[PDB]
DNA sequence: TTTTTATAGGCCAG
DNA sequence: CTGGCCTATA
């Protein structure tokens, strides 16, 4: 099963089409763009009839018996699309899929959209026997690390020339929202046919529209980057995040910090992370935190996070967002 | 739902008034948990609904008694909370207040049992007000609480109060000795933990509960000398926290009582833990900590949805701070 | 056809109403002057005549005899209101029918003229519970009703109404009923009912009414079951939780003497006698008050204390005024926070314990 | 009948205050510069609904678009009786939904039956669903020549910015003690009702800025005082006591003399005066005093009969001392609910005052 | 009305927005027309005005052009209101699906006057899930003779599945000068007197919107009886002040007790809820105390209040800031007990003042 | 790996 | 007019 990054797809769909095209990921643009790159080349291989179908656990055993039937020869080539649930392929749908795996024609082309799969979900028989036939496209979004490369890359494919500094400024503004980063370039190339995107030129044509998850925030706190935090808060507001969610995710971590910091006098740092099942990529970050924050700061953070929980659910208060701006600063000294 | 012997005379006095037809349409009984108000009421309910009453007694063989006997009797409304929840909402009241205008669906009396008035939402309470002041005829209300003073002002004045006082301590301990086999000192504490209520007492021995007090006590026996009170999280952080916090409250208080050389303590069965509190903590801090431990307990009980772990954790981290010399301690307000 | 006193004795003519004389006056006064408003709002604590009076004003507007301030109670129209059956007094349980959709119906049926009465009178009771949207729906109509329409709002908790609603109403704030007011009324009722009573037990009941006639009547009906038929001094006092004067002072004393072992040991015998904790705290607040008073002028101690006066004056002389205020303060806050602590007993224990450890200054 | 309703101004002349709104409108009608969305805001009872209707009356007056409608032509009189087929007074608080707003819109296109303009006056407009706000957006930005929108509301903040940017906002100010007073007098005179000049100052104040609150208050004054608006009546109803007895106890307090404090309380007590009430007038005085200290002219216009003494107190007592007396009398209030006995509590509060008095504490043992 | 009259009918006539216009210009110019544009930004900054220009320049009788002529039958026809092939849907009053399905049944038939059938869907954030789905189907398979200009001030509400099918142009808020200049232009052309600083005061009050600006002017022109004076404008804007709480912080720190008690009076007219003033103050104090820990603590949000705020931060002692703060929170805790909510706020400031560290209150 | 609750008001498709 | 869905206020 040829795994691909959306950029690479265009080329390996020109080589050979394959009976199954698996579009998996989270990013709304990498999905649409991949989706369309396939539908486009299918019309162009004789495909007229295109059918779509969102698969809830709602699809009856009569809705999946009108899909298996949806492929009989000889009809002008047809492109059957399937959309997926939050969970992915459940035990009910894990089996419906198995029924489609052996019905494959040059006449029927399978396209499947949704999130990433649990490892034993991917390893469920039907999927690996599709394997040598199918193509699979990673649609996960790039993170604050991997992102600039993806930009300087797209920048080039649109033959625009981006500066080290202009790259930096797009990535700041559009992190986590590629669809806006993408139009960002589209808009800039209409702006200047040159193709040369000096910093100050690109500066004037930008608006601030990042999308974070509450996780992004705790991370910035853990690594003591405060200006970053505050940006994350301000965006988390305008997206209208339930602040209750922020409280609870800050807490899973802040209470774990309290508890590590104490024991860290008795047992080595490393054994503690193990003790607690601390995801590996998180572990260096954590230590950073544990080093900068006193056993007191942590306590003050706990008291202050508590005042804002009461202030929220008892006092029905407004404060909350600003109390978190301040909590955020406290954890960065 | 059990019936306890100390109900006989309270029941016999309350039925009387009913038997004369001069019963009050809105009786609010106040009883500790486990005092058996639920059974006292049932008795009163059953009597009101039986069509062939043998004096105080419900006969068992009339249509009414049969239906009652089998869950379903059209004219008995139970207002407790939805299964998942811990409040008793307004919509639930409004069904009952409406259906109550329909002629009795079996042409008898209609009785409404509100299990715990404390659980009436503010909105639920008021919705109950006009129907409660002047119900249709042959309608009979029963409500119960721990604490009438926590109850909406206007709801309170439409009821008649009946107080379910608990039996003498001696009686209750002799009651208990026949239900569980524990040390005399044990019973006595369980009973005293439970404000006098046998059976609320008895309930401590039944659960996982007493095993968990011993765990609190073990843990406490360690935190005191060492100053590690965050160590208590594990024995307190549990859904039963309000109760266990109250256990901890009474220990702190018993220590405060010894600093004053008082005869009764509450935790009669653990006089060693009590002494060690007295020894390693100043009056000033025993008292302050008692303050906070209660205050959180309240919040834990009275703030819908509040996060237990965070609150207990902050309470423990903060107690440790009080332990330090010269820190400024809390003093009640207003 | 039995009913609780609280219910039977609802005043059925202005003449039968206890106190509230400022409301009754402006009402009778405006009815006579011809100055009849369209939106009367009636407020006060529980059970002091709010909705009893609304209902009286309604008989008065619709009475077959004429618009009167002294309604007969003997025409189809006053009888029907007495019994709730009167078609042109629409009584709304606002606390139940809180929704806008509901109150918008109310309005759609205002335009229509009265059935058999002279005015269509809406009596919206417990009005503080109408939703925000309900309150505003009423705004335009409440300010500008049809000439045949009158609004009578009653609520115990008027803070909760928008200020736009208040702007448009005449607000009558019924006072709490005076201790004697409540008492004379208790006497009258127990007399007409033909029930035996002892003067001093009416005293205890009025005090305990805590300002409210309904409260008072409910306690009385409780006396009458507890008492086997009589409302005697002996009975009421057992029921209410009343104190024998010694026990309270003894505690005040042990408290200021920083005598821990005794304050606790003394609360314990109180616990056994089954004392009402809020009463203790209150009686205690009361003695602390005398004491602090006497310290001002010696003659401020009552005739009523004779058996105590020797112990009072001492406490007055010994204890500094400053230190008595901290005692009063501390037990006051303690009463406030009483119903929140895990027992009622435990609350008195935390309260006195706290107070205990004041004694030495420096 | 009812004052608050009878006296709704029927010409601009009759409107109290709001010069800045009245002037602008009038300056604009004759100026021929006339918006299509006027928005009126400010607290209850300040004249927004009645101005709105006056504008409409002026827009359609058979004499010409004029700032001084004639109050006699069929249109003028008809608008006054609320039955003019081209002033559609919309009760936004009942027509809140979209499907309602949509009906209002559907009938916008259609031309007026009798007047120059179809005027929608959308009152209590802050109640409109979010949906029905946006439904208004485009029609409110670009109406037909013969349409005008008069929105009015108690609180404007509820309105989406997209609505606001589209209309002229006239925020009517709440009214001065003096402005209210003058009106209360005018009306009582015209209505032929005996009154004591101070009962008016007292009402104008209790009115807390609202001219309606004022009239509502007067109405029940007329009833309470039996056809007379008398000072005894008014302060009865307001729970004020006539000002000497409150002040006299303050003074007694600052002067540390207990005997007189207690006496003055015993005297408060035979009158039966309401205990929280008293505590309040005292903070009420302690404040104006702390006030007068700060800025001198700041002492009220209501207390002429007491000023000699008030002035004196501000002079002689240190601000740090006064903040103390207020503090103390305040928690006294906080405490009153819980004190054994509402009197006892007020008594005990002043005893705290004396015990902690700064200049002459109560005698230690 | 000024807001209506001066709506740009030419690209030249448009204030700012140069990063949208230029891209539109060049796209028309260089043959790059997307099938769907989405115009966003705040109230009254040019969103729909530009939508209507893209339409003129899309159908001009001269051709497809950045410089539409505004005079041909098609250009005055659109300027007017009735152009047969400019279908401007008011999507807020027509949001149900029935209505959107019917709009789209005619999408297929060709345009009966100009080059293009232009659907101009305004305040589009209001359409239902289902009206979006239906719109989407037509934007996924755009007819050739059809273009779609979508405008909303709040784009966050459109599905991601639509945002992904439109080139979205986010209009900027207009700068104080940008607004000031247009004010001057217009007021002059209409032949109306004005003082330099009256206009500077208007533009500032507009809070970045060219409509909120012209609306503020029209009203100004009234209070001035035909003249726009500083004497006059300053008046009217004081009528409409949000100001009162930020202003009291400034006037509190400076110990100016007349300015402090006159602002409290200004607050009473605007008709404030008192516990609310207090809370805006505590809340300002907090916000400032944090722009003491970093500059980044002032929001995208704050802009018009902003300049004032950074200066308040610099020129104050942070041990003093938590001093005032304790006093205001207490005044709150005290306010329901203070005799008059007003009196409460007053005595809370009067307390703030006498216990002022920097310039205390005079004692006898 | 993402969360308070009780009551209310409201919009929409079919 | 139902059931799904969203939202604001305390
Ligand atoms: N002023 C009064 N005079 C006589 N009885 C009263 C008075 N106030 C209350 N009551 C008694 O209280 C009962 C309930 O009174 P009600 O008028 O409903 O009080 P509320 O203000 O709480 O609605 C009445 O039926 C009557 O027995
Ligand atoms: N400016 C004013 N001049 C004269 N009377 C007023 C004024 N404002 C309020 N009133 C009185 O109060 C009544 C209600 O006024 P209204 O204008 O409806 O207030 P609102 O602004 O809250 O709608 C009026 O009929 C009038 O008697
Ligand atoms: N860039 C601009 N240039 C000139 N006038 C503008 C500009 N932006 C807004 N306006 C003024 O505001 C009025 C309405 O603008 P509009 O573009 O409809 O705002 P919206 O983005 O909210 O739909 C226009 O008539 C114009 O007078
Ligand atoms: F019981 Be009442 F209506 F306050
Ligand atoms: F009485 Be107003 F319209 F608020
Ligand atoms: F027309 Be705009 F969005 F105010
Ligand atoms: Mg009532
Ligand atoms: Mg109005
Ligand atoms: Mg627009
Ligand atoms: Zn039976
Ligand atoms: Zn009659
Ligand atoms: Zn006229
Ligand atoms: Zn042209």
């Amino acid at each position: 099963m040829i795994r691909l990054y959306p950029e690479q797809l265009r080329a390996q769909l020109n080589e050979g089409l394959r009976a199954a095209y698996l579009l998996l990921g989270n990013d709304p643009l990498l999905l649409q763009e991949s989706q369309d790159a396939v539908r486009q080349v299918a019309a162009a291989q004789g495909f007229e009839e295109h059918h779509t179908f969102s698969i809830d656990p709602n699809t009856d055993w009569n809705a999946i018996f009108s899909l298996c039937q949806a492929m009989s020869l000889f009809a002008s080539r047809q492109t059957l699309l399937l959309l997926l649930p939050e969970n992915g392929p459940n035990a009910a749908i894990n089996e419906q899929l198995l029924t489609l795996t052996g019905l494959l024609h040059d006449d029927l082309l399978l396209i499947v959209r949704g999130n990433k799969l649990s490892k034993a979900q991917e390893n469920a028989a039907w999927f690996t026997a599709l394997a040598n036939r199918s193509v699979q496209v990673t649609c996960q979004t790039p993170e604050q690390a991997q992102l600039p490369r993806w930009v300087a890359a797209r920048a080039k494919q649109l033959n625009l020339e981006l500066d080290d500094a202009a790259n930096q400024v797009l990535c700041y503004c559009y992190e986590g929202n590629l669809l806006a980063l993408a139009q960002a370039l589209e808009r800039l190339s209409l702006l200047w046919p040159d193709g040369k995107l000096t910093l100050p030129r690109v500066e004037q044509a930008v608006n601030d529209a990042a999308h974070f998850t509450p996780f992004h925030w705790v991370d910035a706190l853990l690594m003591g980057k405060s200006k970053r935090a505050l940006h994350i808060l301000q965006q988390l507001r305008l997206e209208g995040s339930e602040p209750v969610i922020l409280l609870r995710t800050l807490q899973r971590e802040l209470l774990l910090l309290v508890n590590l910091k104490r024991q860290s006098a008795h047992t080595p740092l490393r054994a503690l992370f193990d003790k607690h099942r601390v995801w590996q990529n998180r572990r260096g970050m954590m230590g950073e935190a544990l080093n900068r924050l006193s056993q007191t700061q942590l306590r003050q953070a706990v008291q202050l996070l508590t005042r804002t929980e009461l202030t929220l659910k008892q006092d029905y208060g407004q404060s909350v967002w600003a109390e978190l701006e301040g909590l955020s600063l406290l954890l960065c000294h | 739902m059990r019936w306890y012997p100390w109900l006989r005379p309270d029941f016999e006095k309350l039925v009387a008034s009913y038997q004369a037809g001069r019963g009050h349409h809105a009786l609010l009984i106040q009883a500790l948990p486990g005092m058996g108000d639920d059974a006292l009421i049932y008795a009163l309910s059953r009597y009101l609904l039986c069509q062939q009453p043998q004096g105080h007694k419900s006969c068992g063989h009339c249509r009414g008694c049969q239906l009652m006997q089998a869950g379903t009797h059209p004219d008995y409304y139970t207002l407790a909370p939805e299964k998942g929840k811990n409040t008793l909402g307004v919509d639930a009241v409004r069904e009952v207040t409406e259906k109550l205008n329909e002629h009795a669906r079996l042409g008898g009396a209609k009785v409404v049992w509100v299990t715990d008035a404390a659980l009436l939402t503010d909105a639920a309470a008021n919705a109950l007000l006009k129907t409660l002041e002047e119900p249709p005829a042959e309608t009979w209300f029963f409500l119960a609480t721990r604490e009438p003073e926590r109850l909406l002002a206007t709801l309170r004045s439409r009821c008649r109060l009946h107080y379910l006082a608990p039996p003498p301590e001696q009686y209750a301990v002799t009651w208990l000795s026949r239900e569980v086999t524990m040390s005399q000192d044990a019973l006595l504490a369980a009973l005293r933990l439970s404000a006098g209520s046998p059976g609320a007492a008895l309930a401590l021995f039944q659960g996982d509960n007493w095993q968990a007090r011993e765990t609190l006590c073990q843990a406490l026996a360690y935190s005191v000398p060492s100053g590690d009170w965050y160590s208590l999280l594990a024995a307190l952080n549990h859904e039963q926290a309000p109760a266990r916090l109250h256990w901890l409250a009474t220990l702190l208080m018993d220590a405060l009582k010894r600093h004053h050389g008082a005869a009764q303590v509450t935790n009669v069965d653990v006089p060693g833990l009590v002494a060690e509190l007295a020894n390693h903590l100043s009056p000033s801090r025993l008292q302050a900590i008692l303050g906070d431990v209660c205050h959180i307990r309240e919040q834990l009980m009275s703030v819908t949805g509040i996060n237990r772990e965070l609150l207990i954790t902050d309470l423990l981290l903060r107690i440790e701070h009080y332990l330090q010399p010269g820190v400024v301690l809390p003093v009640p307000h207003l | 056809s039995y009913q609780v006193l609280a219910r039977k004795w609802r005043p059925q003519t202005f003449a039968d109403v206890v106190g509230q004389e400022h409301v009754l006056t402006a009402l009778a006064n405006g009815l006579s002057l011809g100055r009849i408003h369209h939106a009367y709002l009636f407020s006060g604590t529980r059970g002091v005549g709010k909705t009893s009076i609304a209902r009286l004003l309604a008989k008065g507007l619709n009475c077959e005899t004429g618009i009167t301030a002294t309604p007969c109670g003997v025409c189809d129209n006053c009888r029907e209101i007495e019994q709730g059956r009167f078609v042109d007094l629409i009584e709304i349980d606002a606390a139940s029918r809180t929704k806008v959709e509901d109150t918008r119906d109310l309005l759609d049926n205002v335009q229509y003229a009265p059935a058999r009465g002279r005015f269509k009178v809406y009596l919206i009771d417990e009005v503080h519970m109408l939703s925000r949207h309900s309150f505003n729906a009423l705004l335009k109509t409440l300010e500008e009703p049809p000439e045949h329409v009158k609004f009578l709002l009653a609520t115990a908790d008027p803070q909760k109404l928008p200020v736009t609603i208040l702007s448009r109403c005449l607000q009558f704030h019924l006072k709490a009923l005076d201790v004697e007011q409540i008492r004379h009324q208790l006497e009258h009722i127990l007399n007409e009912e033909h029930i035996a009573h002892e003067p001093r037990a009416l005293q205890l009941l009025a005090r305990a009414a805590e300002g409210s006639l309904r409260d008072a009547l409910s306690l009385t009906d409780q006396a009458i079951a507890s008492g086997d038929g009589q409302v005697s001094t002996q009975a009421v006092s057992a029921m209410l939780g009343t104190l024998d004067d010694d026990q309270a002072l003894s505690l005040v004393e042990a408290m200021v003497e920083a005598n821990g072992e005794r304050v606790m040991a003394l609360i314990n015998e109180a616990a056994a006698r089954g004392i009402e904790w809020e009463a203790l705290l209150v009686e205690m607040l009361g003695l602390l008050h005398r004491i602090a008073m006497v310290q001002l002028s010696p003659a401020a101690l009552g005739n009523d204390m004779a058996a105590i006066e020797l112990r009072m004056r001492e406490l007055a002389r010994t204890i500094p005024p400053t230190d008595i205020q901290l005692y009063y303060q501390t037990l006051l806050i303690g009463r406030k926070e009483l119903p929140y602590a895990p027992d009622r007993r435990m609350g008195v224990e935390m309260t006195l314990l706290r107070a205990l450890a004041f004694h030495p200054r420096m």
